[PDB]
């Protein structure tokens, strides 16, 4: 018999290491593969997809009105709404996006923002999207945050706009987690012009806000997620 | 180069479909649906292809939308039960296989506000509102042509009906990821869905089983203009397409 | 090198490396171009 | 690869952040098409976002404790912790059942890795030397009655023995009837108005049962069976909306009443930050 | 390879031994520019020398002690030793933090030893078969709270279990967020008056948690757990001036006050041998 | 199953063996790897620099002034500094040549000593640098030292000498811990003539004292240094 | 000696692994195979053969 | 021979054969060659 | 590869893949087409 030496580390459990190992069944023949529609090879495909972001969680109890961002009629130079831009957390860590960054410790890449308008067909609005990146301060006044990336969005035919947020970092690799010197900066809406309604309509229309990754995206160190949790094994 | 994309018709049989103010059709996973093919069949019973006799569209009971109403939720093919021949051959068979064609329509005024979320889940399990262990009883989950009102109030026995937990255990805004379209009454009047057979197994049983369950859902509430009525009537119409039935036998017994 | 006879003995494959997230982004009948109308 | 092109100023009637997400389409958009951007590469490949990856790791499925002790004066077996019974599903633990859960229809080969670790909370004068049986019983066959009963003999079942403290592993080939595993069933057993729904045979992958071999001693040993299970060769199809609330049993999708609020409300109104 | 070449009798206006050390050039004179040599070859290499072997050794980076006791009666189990957390840095122990913190910059990957000892300082009859669980918790991941918290099933954690008195070895690849690790930092977390200067997010590689998975028996046995870091495949950038004072914390530069002096003063005046 | 012997050893934990061993990251992408200016490949191509040389450590406590050697005007024949030269002790601990030489217990070859003068510009001064080898007695006069290997440095428009000790020993490595027997032996400085001081300028003037190695260097057999230590683990 | 790492699960008794072992007959010759009517390589031959069903079982 | 998937699973890489001291010994503006005036 | 010198030692042999179960199911004298009268 061939003379070998075990290295330490002989008989430890690793739950990440991918060797050979018996069957329990051998011989067996599994049922054959069949054509079902909806395969997914990786999660760079699934997290692309734009599901909507509770930016109204301003709410005592979860409502379907938290994803409704109210819109005023006749107001001029002022703000829609406001974030900070913390993927894995605030109103990012319900959408498919946020939950899915949160099963990893690391982020990099574009994201895609995108608000639907929701109002009647005679009614007209310009708005401005507009990310602040990090360092500065949180913008007070359309002024201060038409200094940063911003689009001006003219409501019309299209009733959605998409404003890609560019990835602005010296670091590679930011933390899905909430830590400051990796903070990803903010996001806020404000009037460009004002809300202009038809005559005989009343009361607050409303935007709906969406949030996608670019294909540019990257994620990366696996870890489990504090979005769910329990006390007790569950039963049958 | 002028032309219009809002004007499209979809003809089924003898029924046929005219739209001015659609938004593109979706195609569930982008795969149009399809017969079962040798390659993937199971059961050797010769398949049942009825064709032009099923294959076209049925309009469901017009729902109607408040300013109150949570949303609404249909299984199929149970919806398709008491329609036609469809419903005749999908309970004289034992086993059946259908892809569908969806088209949802909310027709409104250039004042009207408000959007629909029409979502199709495959799978979509229901949880009963008692929590713990409870099971939804099969007259509540197999409503038919009726469907389930989400606005309602919750049953014995029954499913749970908070829409914002989709009655499931999941957030509305994350129903997204399933083929979808809305009907954004400032941009279109009509939501249409051509879905696949989804399925683990080639072909199944119609009457234990629901391979789709179609939602729709207001997002942004209704809101009318002052002095209309606060009210707007949503009706659903579903043809069956590239349909198979197999097994043949005696006409099979369902509850109530 | 395998050392077993059967396939569910085996290592994981790796990684499928061709991916399209076109079917699960974009799932519409007519094919639409970014920059010409969503709608006309 | 290129992650960003290179752009310029852009001055035409093409529109590219104008859409309508009515259609059910996320318009493939670029930081390239809202702003001027600089040549970058991607450098990276996504191996780790695999569903390969994401599922191919190892968790804790059941844990369970049986004792060495005699069976004198005892009329239920497994009431005495003498033999353990599990019904296979990996629906117990919420860390792996949302990663699973996340699409509806998954082929998988299994990878069960078993460690059973031993514990002396009564007098105990040495660390005894205890060897377990793990047996699988398939649906059909005769679940074990007693820890001494004629079907641990296992003349045609899979079983494996090893000593407490030590760890075994075994693979497991797709034992689903299906092309691939159901992780929700919109359906039912039979046509009936009390049958179970959801929860059926789609879902039943068979037991273990869990035994010390080891005649009975003198003093009692409590021996903690941990299974782990990791998943290599992994498809899966239809992605799902993600779980939110929390779990009330296996295999069913209801969550319980008076259930507090999933969306973390902000401190002040929709315009702080 | 020549180490000093054949050299005679010189008598030129070119003067080599002269210089102006002032322009930060050290000029590569050798023996044969000040006085006469011979032909004789270097017949080494260097090997010894190379960063990758410097750095390349293993080092023990932290020590800590952990209990197999009963649960009862306690409110914090990490106080009662019953399971311990280590956030993740080389900078505890000096032999090698001087080694490393010799350059600026350096990217490796890291290959971690476990070593688990055990001890009974109170009555034992046997030596307990005890297995330790060491559990990687990256920054966002839930650190466990109690002994058998939920956190420890690690449906996605990498999470090892071994034998005490044995050891367990696992490689782990660059996890640093930029191109190289930073051994100092001389800026802050964000612009403000009050926040942490030089550690930060920047050497935050996350943390280990370790509990002993067997269940309490009737005796305590106190295990300490050791780890060990070997670097491989090293790389460094901006070789620095060594640290000449003692340490008084982990990721800072501090030294303390009234040190004792570091030249060692000779005897006699700057004339003596 | 192939029939193996373990041979004596297996299980041991030795801290020097390089092994393959599981990665606990399956499938990581690690940050790519940029340009960064100063890479180190080898030791010996940073102890090849110069650094100054604490000659004057006759002060009770540590000071910039321990590294000037200091020279008196109207001084002749007379010594102006003296050294032992275990490079791995004495003034030669704290220098980066002496502390990199002390992570190792064997050194081979030559050594680089240079010193700068800082006097006036119409300041003059001739000295002696003489290294004696060992096995003779530290130098007395500079008759001598001047018997041995030396340099007479003119202090003119080059501010600096730069005098190569030669590897002068029989057996090929010497210990860098202090061993009479693998002593390396003497330098000594000392007046050639004189320092002459232009008028109206008073006192000493100084002289800065660097170490390097030749490229002929060699260091062997690595250990941990004494030059720091520890009683209580730190903490953050 | 070849360095190597024991992965868990070693020394475990698994009823259905087909791996090599040593005999405890070494250079021991069989009696020779015979012609014997009726083998049987898989039960999928012998399942294809007709057996009376006992479908009066009301006794 | 590699025993795993990972680089990182990798013994050493051994010595950088390839030194070169001048860019931490004379990382001057203007070369310059021993003997001949460092200053004119 | 085999590691011993017997073929005792050996594994499983796998299948025997050529199957015929006319032997056991149509065992008689004159051969029997399905479809034509069994007795004539």
């Amino acid at each position: 018999g061939l003379p070998t030496t075990t290295l330490p580390g002989s008989g430890q459990f690793l739950t990440t290491d991918d060797r050979q190992s018996p069957s329990a069944l051998p011989n067996y023949e599994p049922t054959p593969r069949i054509h079902i529609p909806g395969k997914v090879h990786n999660l760079l495909e699934i997290i692309q997809v734009d599901t909507l972001i509770p930016m109204n969680n301003t709410h005592t109890k979860d409502e379907v009105n938290s994803y409704l961002i109210p819109l005023n009629a006749n107001r001029q130079n002022e703000q829609v709404f406001g974030t900070n831009l913390f993927i894995g957390d605030g109103v990012f860590k319900t959408t498919l996006l946020g939950e899915i960054v949160q099963y990893y410790t690391h982020w990099s890449g574009s994201l895609r923002f995108s608000l639907m308008y929701t109002g009647p067909a005679l009614s007209s609005a310009k708005l401005i999207l507009a990310y602040t990146p990090p360092g500065a301060r949180g913008p007070q006044d359309r002024r201060e945050a038409m200094l940063g990336t911003h689009v001006v969005w003219d409501i019309g035919l299209q009733s959605t706009i998409v404003m890609t947020i560019p990835w602005t970092s010296g670091v590679q690799f930011r933390y899905t987690d909430p830590d400051t010197y990796t903070s990803a900066g903010f996001l806020s809406c404000w009037y460009q012009t004002s809300l202009i309604l038809p005559p005989e309509t009343t009361g607050q229309v409303y935007l709906l806000s969406f949030i996608s990754a670019c294909p540019d995206f990257k994620l990366r160190l696996m870890k489990d997620t504090q979005t769910i949790s329990q006390t007790v094994a569950l039963t049958e | 180069c002028g032309y219009s994309d809002r004007v499209q018709q979809i003809t089924l049989g003898n029924s046929t479909i005219t739209t001015q103010e659609a938004a593109n059709a979706v195609v569930c996973y982008a795969e149009w649906p399809e017969y079962l093919p040798d390659v993937d069949a199971s059961d050797v019973n010769k398949t049942s292809k009825p064709d032009t006799s099923v294959c076209r569209f049925y309009t469901l009971d017009s729902k109607t939308w408040t300013t109150g109403s949570k949303g609404w939720c249909w299984k199929l093919p149970d919806a398709l039960k008491d329609m036609g021949v469809f419903g005749q051959n999908m309970f004289f068979h034992s086993l059946g296989r259908s892809g569908y064609t969806v088209h949802v329509q909310c027709n409104a005024t250039k004042f009207h506000s408000g959007c629909l979320l029409v979502v199709v889940i495959p799978e979509h399990q229901l949880a009963s509102h008692e929590g713990g262990n409870v099971s939804v009883k099969y007259t509540f989950t197999h409503p038919g042509e009726r469907g389930i009102d989400l606005s309602s109030a919750n049953e014995v026995g029954g499913p749970v009906k908070d829409v914002i937990y989709n009655m499931n255990g999941t957030l509305l805004g994350n129903l997204l990821i399933f083929p979808h379209q809305f009907i954004n009454l400032r941009t279109n009047n009509t939501a249409t869905i051509v879905i696949p057979y989804i399925n683990s197994v080639p072909i199944d049983s119609m009457t234990r089983h629901n391979n789709v369950s179609l939602m729709v859902i207001p997002i942004a509430p209704l809101t009318v203009p002052t002095g209309a009525t606060p009210s707007l009537p949503i009706t659903v119409t579903i043809a069956p397409m590239c349909t198979e039935f197999s097994g043949i036998r005696s006409k099979s017994i369902v509850p109530q | 090198i395998n050392y077993y006879k059967d396939a569910a003995s085996t290592s994981s494959a790796g990684q499928s490396l061709s991916m399209d997230p076109s079917k699960f982004t974009e799932p519409v009948k007519d094919l639409m171009l970014k920059g010409a109308p969503a709608l006309n | 690869t290129v992650a960003s092109i290179s752009s310029g100023p852009k001055h035409t009637q093409k529109v590219p952040i104008l859409t309508a997400n009515e259609t059910g389409a996320t318009m493939p958009v670029l930081p390239s098409d809202s702003i001027e951007t600089r040549t970058t590469y991607m450098h990276f490949n996504g191996s780790e976002t695999d569903v390969e990856c994401f599922l191919g790791r190892a968790a804790c499925v059941h844990v369970t404790e049986i004792q060495n002790k005699d069976a004198t004066g005892i009329d239920n077996h497994r009431e005495a912790k003498l033999f353990n019974d599990w019904k296979i599903n990996l629906s117990s633990l919420v860390q792996l059942r949302k990663k699973l859960e996340l699409f509806t229809y998954v082929r998988f080969d299994s990878e069960y890795t078993i460690l059973a670790t031993a514990s002396q909370p009564d007098s105990a004068n040495y660390s005894s030397n205890l060897v377990v049986q793990a047996m699988y019983v398939p649906p059909g066959a005769p679940n074990p009655k007693e820890w001494d009963d004629y079907t641990w003999q296992s003349a045609s079942n899979p079983s494996v023995f090893f000593k407490v403290g030590d760890t075994s592993r075994f693979s497991v080939p797709y034992v689903g009837l299906a092309s691939a595993y159901n992780c929700f069933y919109d359906g039912y057993s039979h046509d009936d108005a009390e049958t179970q729904y959801g929860i059926t045979v789609l879902n039943h992958m068979g037991s273990m049962a869990f035994r010390i071999v080891n005649e009975h001693d003198e003093h009692k040993t409590l021996v903690k069976i941990r299974v782990y299970h990791r998943a290599k060769h992994v498809e899966a199809w239809i992605p799902r909306a993600p779980r939110a609330l929390p779990y009330t049993s296996i295999g069913r999708t209801n969550y319980p009443k008076n259930t507090e609020p999933v969306i973390k409300k902000r401190k002040g109104d929709i315009k702080s930050y």
